[PDB]
């Protein structure tokens, strides 16, 4: 139940709430007040979902699905069976995630590390809350929100995109995708670089960071360096999620026409709007 | 149907891969242990992988993992409860004893080397061609701890030669000796360097290094350990 | 404010670093470029040197040829008018031969010929760059991880521009060169195959793409959180585990019940990423060659 080096770190302290009340582990897991909050929110929420399963009439996870109130309840409540189950499950999910984050903070304090991980997590939570809370509210109804099921939440992505034509043309969505692809490029490179240094040609000695710099300078004439690359991955990946939330919060709110048409501001600029030739004249 | 073969084959591959990866990540810390150091009954469902050997450069040796594991240090902690899974209370001063968020590991007592074979980290004074190139130069600033008392003054930056970055500030105390602070644990301001982890009176207890122009991995771990431990143990 | 280590507080510079030598032919390295104080808040300040041997020059030149071949066409499309070229830059497109010309090289320059030319240049640019990936590692005696990985990206690219067009019997299947048009082609590809959300490879591919952001967020943040113990010195933490690597592992173990090593996390990393384009290229390759409609295929399988 402990890693060979673990015991020295398992000391009292760190907790944000409760003093020593929940200062302990179960097997590998740290608990804390927020471990308790998480179990409760998640347990309730799974229960509500398994309940919401029977009222719809399956035990198949490929079919189990839970919808927001319909479009006409606005931002009010709803019979459990017609979207209150969803509202509460959402409250549960939020409580679970925020709890998980705050528990992550408690683990940080006990371990004397920095808060970067739960801070990073908090971006993911904010993306979620954009789909299910902030966007709906700004838009006047729960019913715009994503629903909960494996294949039905895809349906929503698709219906939502196609409401604005080809969603490709959402320009914040473009920036977002760019960060996604770039982050994966950087993850492949990072993983491969470190591994190539630690696992060199058979029989040779472990290489060094200087080898890692050299390989990259050789290859593309620049190397961001070992502090830099971890800064980079973090930035790329939080930026992807930042723009993801952005691209959706502006959609159905400040812009609600076909995204392709947004690009007309560019082509319609005075100094060139009327010159003939090309694609738009 | 081909697409069906491919997808089914893929799930099998992916299960193989997760297995391989999980066992690769068992090359340290394993086998699991009871709170008293003996092998735990339950090791989980993944076996330890077959050992591999890293050839260290500059005749520094090899490393074989997994291998017989060992703290190579006394750990000043005691149980606070009669069964598995509770906190272990420091038996003395946890900053001095190096436990909790003040832990350090018994890394090799040599300094890290660059690919050329020279010490990775040097004070800048001894580093040929190295100077502050941007940002406020901290050398000369008073150093202030979390008690808002001045604990000393910055007398150099220790820099990483191959990666060209600042790694520690070297600080001089009232008594004329110096200590390293990790660069990541200070805030350089226009008229001071502030250190939120330590109060002024804890500076003297920063672990000292034995040479003034090099630091060993073991000495780095004790310094970083000790300073990080102040976040919990100072207030 | 506690300090976070996302931007350096003090930069420090010394003699340009010219690199390790190992078996590299030094005659082919440039000299150092300048130093960017800008970059150096975040990463290294030093630009270059770069290594440009023969394969390097080959790659770089075809690469530019591919690029200029598209750009000449774009200018042509714009009737040589600077203002129109800029106005319409995302709209121009260099399209492949129509279905009628099959896999042949017959089509007129202005209706596919140029496309084939640019593509030819793209092919040599990339494959030569691949080899440069392998050769630059060899000269330093390093593992071939980078080239193996790049191979996975090359896989999706080959499938889109070459393999799947060939298996389908025409070049008209391939992706056009243009900003807006390649997006249109993507949307259209999905509609015509009954919606890629029904391609199980497509959804694996997304799991990994999302997963790479999750993982790199986890890892990046983890390393910066233990950078106050020298965490980012990963090769030495692999060779001689420090308290950085221990606090890192234990953060995750306490959070989610298992953890990595300082070496292993990089294996999780390279694979999370590489599997994006692996599964991806498989999904695309199967589309229209074996499965005409993902929805349909989903209903049987
Ligand atoms: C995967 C399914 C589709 C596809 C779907 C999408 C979608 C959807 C989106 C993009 C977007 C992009 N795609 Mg595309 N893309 C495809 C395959 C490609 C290929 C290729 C050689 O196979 C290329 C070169 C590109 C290139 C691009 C860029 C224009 C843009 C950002 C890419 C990126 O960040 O990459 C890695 C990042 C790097 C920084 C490394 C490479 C650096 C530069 C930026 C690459 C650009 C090359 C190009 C020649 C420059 C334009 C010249 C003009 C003067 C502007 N795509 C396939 C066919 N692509 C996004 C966009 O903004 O489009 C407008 C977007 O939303
Ligand atoms: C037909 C579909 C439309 C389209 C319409 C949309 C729509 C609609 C949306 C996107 C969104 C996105 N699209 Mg788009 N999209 C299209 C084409 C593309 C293409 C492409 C190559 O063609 C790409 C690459 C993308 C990529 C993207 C991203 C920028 C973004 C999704 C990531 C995200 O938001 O994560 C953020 C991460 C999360 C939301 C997850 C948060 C996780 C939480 C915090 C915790 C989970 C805990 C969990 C319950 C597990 C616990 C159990 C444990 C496992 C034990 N789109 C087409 C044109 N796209 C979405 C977006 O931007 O959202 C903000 C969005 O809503
Ligand atoms: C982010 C933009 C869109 C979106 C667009 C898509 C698209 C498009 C696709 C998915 C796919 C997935 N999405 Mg979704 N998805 C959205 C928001 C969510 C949320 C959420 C709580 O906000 C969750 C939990 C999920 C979960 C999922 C998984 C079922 C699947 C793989 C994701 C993954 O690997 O991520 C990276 C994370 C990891 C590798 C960590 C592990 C995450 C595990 C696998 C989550 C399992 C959750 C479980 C099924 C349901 C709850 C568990 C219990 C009830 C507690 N999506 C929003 C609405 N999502 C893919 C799929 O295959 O769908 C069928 C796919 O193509
Ligand atoms: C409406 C559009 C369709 C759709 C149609 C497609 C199509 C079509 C494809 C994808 C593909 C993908 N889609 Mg989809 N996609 C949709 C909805 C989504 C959504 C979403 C939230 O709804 C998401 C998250 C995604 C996400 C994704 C990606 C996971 C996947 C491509 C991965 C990648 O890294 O490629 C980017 C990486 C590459 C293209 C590799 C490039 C490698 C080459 C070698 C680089 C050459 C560089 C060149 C020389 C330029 C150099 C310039 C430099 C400056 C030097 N899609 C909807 C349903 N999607 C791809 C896939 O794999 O599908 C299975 C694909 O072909
Ligand atoms: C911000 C950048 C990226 C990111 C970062 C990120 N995620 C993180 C972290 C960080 C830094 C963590 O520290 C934390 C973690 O512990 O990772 C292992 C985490 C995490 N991100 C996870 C998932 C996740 N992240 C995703 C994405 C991203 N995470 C971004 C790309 C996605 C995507 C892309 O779809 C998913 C699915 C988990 C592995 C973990 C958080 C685990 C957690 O909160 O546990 C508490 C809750 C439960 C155990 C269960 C709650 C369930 C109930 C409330 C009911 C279910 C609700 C309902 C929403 C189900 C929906 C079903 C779907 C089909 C729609
Ligand atoms: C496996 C998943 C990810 C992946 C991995 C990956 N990519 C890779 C590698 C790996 C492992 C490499 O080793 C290789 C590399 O060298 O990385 C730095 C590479 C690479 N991936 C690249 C791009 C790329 N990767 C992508 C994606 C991905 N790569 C996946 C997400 C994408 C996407 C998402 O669309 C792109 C666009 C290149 C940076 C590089 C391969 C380079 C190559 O083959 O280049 C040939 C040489 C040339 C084209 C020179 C021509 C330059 C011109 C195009 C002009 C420049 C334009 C302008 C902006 C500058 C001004 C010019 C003026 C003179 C006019
Ligand atoms: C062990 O250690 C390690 C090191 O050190 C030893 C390292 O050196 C490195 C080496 C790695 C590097 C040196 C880094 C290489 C660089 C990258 C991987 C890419 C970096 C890219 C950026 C700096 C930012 C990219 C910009 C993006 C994604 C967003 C903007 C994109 C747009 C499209 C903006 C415009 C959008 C609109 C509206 C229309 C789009 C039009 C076009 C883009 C055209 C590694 C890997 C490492 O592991
Ligand atoms: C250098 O450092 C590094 C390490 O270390 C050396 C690390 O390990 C890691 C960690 C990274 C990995 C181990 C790589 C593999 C991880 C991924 C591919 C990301 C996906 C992660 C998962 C899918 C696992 C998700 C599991 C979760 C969220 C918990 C599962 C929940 C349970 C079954 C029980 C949860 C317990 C609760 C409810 C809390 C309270 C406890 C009780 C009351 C009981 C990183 C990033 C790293 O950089
Ligand atoms: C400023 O003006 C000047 C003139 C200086 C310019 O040069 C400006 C330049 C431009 C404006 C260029 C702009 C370029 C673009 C917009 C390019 C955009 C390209 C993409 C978005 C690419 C998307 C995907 C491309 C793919 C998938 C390519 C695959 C290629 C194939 C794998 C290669 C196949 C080879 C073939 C078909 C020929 C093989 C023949 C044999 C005999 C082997
Ligand atoms: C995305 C896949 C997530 C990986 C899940 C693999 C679970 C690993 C659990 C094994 C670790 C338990 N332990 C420490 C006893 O070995
Ligand atoms: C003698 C002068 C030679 C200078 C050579 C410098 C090369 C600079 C190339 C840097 C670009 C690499 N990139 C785009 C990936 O960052
Ligand atoms: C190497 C990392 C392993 C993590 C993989 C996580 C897989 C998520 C499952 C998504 C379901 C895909 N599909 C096609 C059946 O829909
Ligand atoms: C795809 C989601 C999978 C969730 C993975 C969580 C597994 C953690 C297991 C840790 C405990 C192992 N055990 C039983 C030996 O203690
Ligand atoms: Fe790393």
């Amino acid at each position: 139940a402990l890693l060979s080096f673990e015991r020295k770190y398992r000391v009292p302290g760190g907790t944000l709430v409760g003093g020593n009340l929940f200062d302990f582990w179960v097997g590998p897991f740290y608990v804390g007040f927020f471990g308790v909050a998480t179990f409760f929110f998640a347990a309730l929420g799974i229960i509500l979902i398994a309940w919401s399963a029977v009222l719809q009439g399956t035990w198949n996870p490929q079919l189990i699905s839970v919808y927001p109130p319909a479009l006409e309840y606005g931002l009010g409540g709803a019979p459990l069976a017609k979207g209150g189950l969803w509202q509460i499950i959402t409250i549960c999910a939020t409580g679970a995630f925020v709890s998980w984050a705050l528990r992550e903070v408690e683990i940080c304090r006990k371990l004397g590390i920095g808060y970067h991980i739960p801070f990073a997590f908090a971006f993911a939570i904010l993306a979620y809350l954009t789909l299910v809370l902030f966007r709906p509210v700004m838009m006047g109804a729960w019913g715009y929100a994503a629903p909960y099921g494996i294949w039905t939440h895809l349906d929503w992505v698709s219906n939502t995109g196609y409401t604005y034509g080809n969603f490709h043309y959402n320009p914040a969505h473009m920036i977002a995708i760019s960060f996604f692809f770039t982050n994966a490029l950087a993850l492949a490179l990072h993983g491969a670089l470190v591994l190539s240094a630690a696992n060199p040609e058979k029989g040779k000695e472990m290489r060094t960071p200087d080898h890692e710099d050299t390989f990259f300078r050789d290859l593309v004439g620049y190397s961001i360096g070992t502090l830099g690359i971890h800064r980079l991955g973090l930035l790329l990946s939080l930026s992807a999620v930042f723009f993801s939330a952005l691209c959706m919060i502006i959609t159905g709110t400040i812009w609600f026409d076909q995204w392709v048409d947004w690009w007309q501001w560019w082509v319609k600029l005075p100094w060139w709007a009327n010159i003939p030739g090309g694609i738009n004249g | 149907d081909l697409a069906s073969l491919a997808i089914y084959s893929f799930w099998i591959f992916l299960a193989g891969l997760i297995y391989y990866l999980q066992t690769e990540n068992m090359r340290e810390g394993y086998p699991l242990e009871n709170e008293d150091g003996t092998p735990a009954a339950n090791q989980g469902p993944f076996p330890l992988p077959k050992p591999k050997t890293f050839i260290l450069p500059h005749g520094r040796g090899t490393l074989t993992v997994p291998g017989p594991e060992s703290e190579d240090r006394p750990i000043a902690l005691a149980r606070t409860a009669v069964s598995e899974g509770f906190p272990h209370a420091p038996t003395g001063d946890p900053m001095k004893d190096g436990v909790g968020p003040a832990s350090w590991v018994a890394r090799r007592d040599l300094p890290e080397l660059d690919g050329h074979g020279h010490n990775k980290i040097k004070p800048m004074k001894a580093a040929a061609g190295f100077h502050v190139s941007a940002g406020k130069n901290p050398i000369g600033l008073p150093v202030r701890g979390c008690d808002l008392e001045i604990a000393g003054k910055v007398v150099d930056i220790w820099v990483d030669i191959p990666e060209q970055m600042a790694r520690f500030l070297e600080v001089e105390l009232k008594d004329g000796s110096t200590r390293l602070l990790p660069m990541q644990m200070v805030k350089v301001q226009s008229n001071r360097v502030h250190v939120n982890a330590l109060s002024s009176d804890l500076f003297a207890g920063i672990p000292t290094i034995k040479s003034p122009t090099e630091v060993t991995l073991l000495e780095e771990d004790k310094i970083c350990g000790y300073v990080a431990g102040g976040l919990m143990y100072a207030a | 404010a506690e300090y976070q280590n996302i931007f350096s507080q003090v930069q420090v510079r010394g003699p340009a670093d010219l690199g390790m030598t190992e078996d590299v032919n030094l005659a082919n390295r440039s000299g150092v470029g300048p130093f960017s104080t800008l970059l150096g808040w975040f990463g290294n300040a030093q630009l270059g040197p770069i290594y440009l041997g023969s394969l390097g020059v080959l790659s770089l030149f075809s690469g530019l040829m591919w690029f200029f071949t598209i750009g000449i066409w774009f200018w042509y499309q714009a009737g040589w008018n600077p203002a129109v070229f800029l106005r319409d830059l995302f709209f121009f497109s260099l399209e492949p031969p129509a279905p009628e010309y099959g896999l042949s090289f017959a089509a007129p320059l202005k209706e596919g010929g140029l496309w084939l030319i640019a593509s030819f240049f793209m092919f040599v640019a990339v494959w030569s760059w691949w080899g440069r990936t392998y050769l630059r590692a060899q000269a330093l005696g390093m593992g071939k991880h980078t080239a193996w990985a790049f191979l996975s990206a090359i896989w999706l690219w080959m499938v889109l521009g070459f393999i799947r067009p060939i298996l389908m019997g025409s070049w008209s299947e391939a992706v056009p060169y243009g900003i807006f048009s390649h997006l249109d082609w993507t949307n259209n590809f999905s509609l015509v195959h009954g919606n890629l959300f029904y391609n199980p490879f497509h959804g694996l591919s997304i799991a990994f793409l999302y997963g790479s952001a999750l993982l790199f967020a986890m890892h990046g943040a983890t390393i910066l959180a233990v950078s106050r113990f020298g965490g980012e010195r990963e090769l030495e933490q692999i060779a001689d585990r420090g308290t950085a690597a221990e606090r890192a592992a234990l953060f995750w173990r306490w959070t989610m019940g298992f953890n990595a090593t300082m070496e292993g996390i990089h294996r999780w990393a390279i694979w999370m990423a590489v599997l994006v384009t692996l599964t991806g290229g498989i999904g695309i390759l199967l589309s229209g060659t074996v499965v005409d409609n993902w929805y349909v295929w989903g209903q049987n399988h």
